[PDB]
This record gives structure tokens, C-alpha cells and sequence, in this order.
């Protein structure tokens, strides 16, 4: 048995406590959140087809206190529907509470709450950028392996109302048809190259004509003309992605054909950025809600 | 081509929590031997324990030991 309502209540009760207060879930409760959410992820498409109204959120990176603040502003589930774009863990103080609340809400509201995979939701990255160490401190390495099985089953992209393409990183020179996303089978790792890598790792660059090299040591950059051609080919209006710190929490690219969202304010106490979420209403009006107070980009190959 | 979405011209702003967000950076504290041991650990985990669908086994990311 998973007492899901007890877990959620305990996760939410620290909202009135000192910042950074941990939540005392058991190992078996956390394993239950991973196993039941994994089953739900596998039962839904890898390319989600979603309908507004929806609130779309970017990286969180274990800033649990800020996640609670974001839910307070946007409305706690199920008052609003949510889509998160990945990067739930690593590079913050409370990855465990963050991912546990997200997974609990996925289980409780499986048709109203959605999580995509970011590049930190894979073993080779979150082994070193903090999540493995956090799991080891609080629980054990076996629990990190259980989270990895759950992360290996996350969906990769979403299309909202046939008009907003959502993913963590960005476009891929290998992405010619949406069927190529749908054909990816789970559980899977994130490869060091190819379509699934690029969806989680690539970045827009205004100075690139076409595709370029990415200084993270993996994947590509892509220019405004790539965005325009992709939207035209697929009859889409917007790419919504995350994966980069931006000062206002949101930042447009390519004459508002792409937006980057980033939802962790004052990222890891080193940057002066806001965190934002984008609300899409039933008429497809998009609006922003901001929580306002390089070295920030994660890289591949740190082990090599 | 006809565009359906539109953007509001007004953003809502609220004050973020005021607390110390600084976190540990364990990836800056890896000796060469530590890195070799982690590459080995990840390879053994992915080759012996981590479930991957048959059609995705070509995506599994191994590290040069
Ligand atoms: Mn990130
Ligand atoms: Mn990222």
C-alpha cells in the first residue's frame, strides 16, 4: 500500500517551517512512489498530447522551498494542471523532496499532472551532479537505482493543443517526423548522441546559421532559421523548452517562436535570476508568472 | 501560415523565498582515481542491473574505463 495522501500532506506541511526542512519519508514509501509513477509513465505516450489549460514549468534542481512557492502562486494540484520540462534533481539542496512531491502528484492526478525527462534524469549525469550523493546520505544507493528505473521511463516531449512543442533541451538534426519520438521504447538510458540526446541537451544560439557545436561537449546548437523551418513543417506555433538559466525566468528566441523557461530562482544561490512558469489558457493565450528574488550550464564528459 | 497562440503583454511578478540556496558541488571533488571508479560503477550497473527495453539497448551510455 501507498498512503499517497499521507505522503503529500507530510511533503506539504514544511511550507510553514524553516527553509530547508527535510521531509521524513520512509524508504518503502519512496520506492512505492517510483514504482507506481513508472507504471503510469509507461501507460501514457512517450510523446504526450496535452490540452490547455496548462501551466508549464522549467528546471527546479532540488530547490524544494521554491517548488512549494511555485505551487502556492500557480495553484496547488489539482487547482491547475501542470507540465514540467525536466531537471528536477541535482545541483540543489533537496532533490529528494522535490522529486517525491512531483511523483506523488503524478500518481494522484495522472491525467492533470505531467513530467518530462531532462538531461539530469539519467544515471550518468545525476551520479555526479548531486542526486546519488543525496540518496546515499539520506537512504542508500539502491534507492538511487530505483529512481533511475523511474527516470528511464519518463516521457520525452509533449505537444500542447497541436501547437506548442515542449521538451527539455531542444531540436535535433535527426528529428524529421514526430513518429521518430513515438518509436523510442522505454525504459531507456539517454545516449551520448542522437535524437534522444539532442531533445534533452541542445540549445538555441542566435549566432548559428543552421546547426552548430555545443560547448557542453555533447549535442548541438541550433539557429532561428531551424526553429522557423521546424514550426512550418509541423504546423506548430511555439517551441517551449528549459535547460538554460535566463534572467527573467523566461526568455524568447527567434521572434517569440521559441521560449526558454527556468523555474529555480536565485539558482543555487549563485545567480540573480527569477524563476518563471508559462500559463496557457483554453484560448491558447500564453502568459508568464515570475518569482523574482556558463558556470551554470551542466556539461558532459566530466568523468573523462 | 495562420498562428493560433498569442501572448499576454503583462507579466505577474511575486517575491521569491528569501533563504540560502547554496548547495554542495561534489562533481568538483573527484580525483582521477575516483573518476575511474565511477566509470566502472556506472558500467557495471548498466550492464548487470539497469533494465532497458530491447529496442533501446543501443542507446545505453557506457564510459571508457
Ligand atoms: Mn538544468
Ligand atoms: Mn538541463
Amino acid at each position: 500500500s501507498l498512503n499517497l495522501d499521507s505522503i503529500i500532506g507530510r511533503l506539504l506541511e514544511v511550507q510553514g517551517s524553516r527553509p530547508g526542512k527535510n521531509v521524513q519519508l520512509t524508504e518503502n514509501e519512496i520506492r512505492g512512489l517510483c514504482l507506481k509513477s513508472r507504471e503510469i509513465f509507461l501507460s501514457q505516450p512517450i510523446l504526450l498530447e496535452l490540452e490547455a489549460p496548462l501551466k508549464i514549468c522549467g528546471d527546479i534542481h532540488g530547490q524544494y522551498y521554491d517548488l512549494l512557492r511555485l505551487f502556492e502562486y500557480g495553484g496547488f494540484p489539482p487547482e491547475s494542471n501542470y507540465l514540467f520540462l525536466g531537471d528536477y534533481v541535482d545541483r540543489g539542496k533537496q532533490s529528494l523532496e522535490t522529486i517525491c512531491l512531483l511523483l506523488a502528484y503524478k500518481i494522484k492526478y495522472p491525467e492533470n499532472f505531467f513530467l518530462l525527462r531532462g538531461n539530469h534524469e539519467c544515471a550518468s549525469i545525476n551520479r555526479i551532479y548531486g542526486f546519488y550523493d543525496e540518496c546515499k546520505r539520506r537512504y542508500n544507493i539502491k534507492l538511487w537505482k530505483t529512481f533511475t528505473d523511474c527516470f528511464n521511463c519518463l516521457p520525452i516531449a509533449a505537444i500542447v493543443d497541436e501547437k506548442i512543442f515542449c521538451c527539455h533541451g531542444g531540436l535535433s538534426p535527426d528529428l524529421q517526423s514526430m513518429e521518430q519520438i513515438r518509436r523510442i521504447m522505454r525504459p531507456t538510458d539517454v545516449p551520448d548522441q542522437g535524437l534522444l540526446c539532442d531533445l534533452l541537451w541542445s540549445d538555441p544560439d542566435k549566432d548559428v546559421q543552421g546547426w552548430g557545436e555545443n560547448d557542453r561537449g555533447v549535442s548541438f546548437t541550433f539557429g532561428a532559421e531551424v526553429v522557423a523551418k521546424f514550426l512550418h513543417k509541423h504546423d506548430l506555433d511555439l517551441i517551449c523548452r528549459a535547460h538554460q538559466v535566463v534572467e527573467d525566468g523566461y526568455e524568447f528566441f527567434a521572434k517569440r517562436q521559441l521560449v526558454t523557461l527556468f523555474s529555480a530562482p536565485n539558482y543555487c544561490g549563485e545567480f540573480d535570476n527569477a524563476g518563471a512558469m508559462m500559463s496557457v489558457d483554453e484560448t491558447l493565450m500564453c502568459s508568464f508568472q515570475i518569482l523574482k528574488p556558463a558556470q551554470s550550464a551542466s556539461r558532459e564528459n566530466l568523468l573523462e | 501560415r495562420k498562428i493560433l497562440i498569442r501572448f499576454s503583454d503583462y507579466v505577474e511578478v511575486a517575491d521569491a523565498q528569501d533563504y540560502d540556496r547554496r548547495a554542495d558541488k561534489p562533481w568538483t571533488r573527484l580525483t582521477a582515481a575516483d573518476k575511474a571508479a565511477i566509470r566502472k560503477e556506472l558500467n557495471e550497473f548498466k550492464s548487470t542491473e539497469m533494465e532497458v527495453h530491447e529496442l533501446s539497448r543501443h542507446l545505453t551510455r557506457f564510459h571508457r574505463p
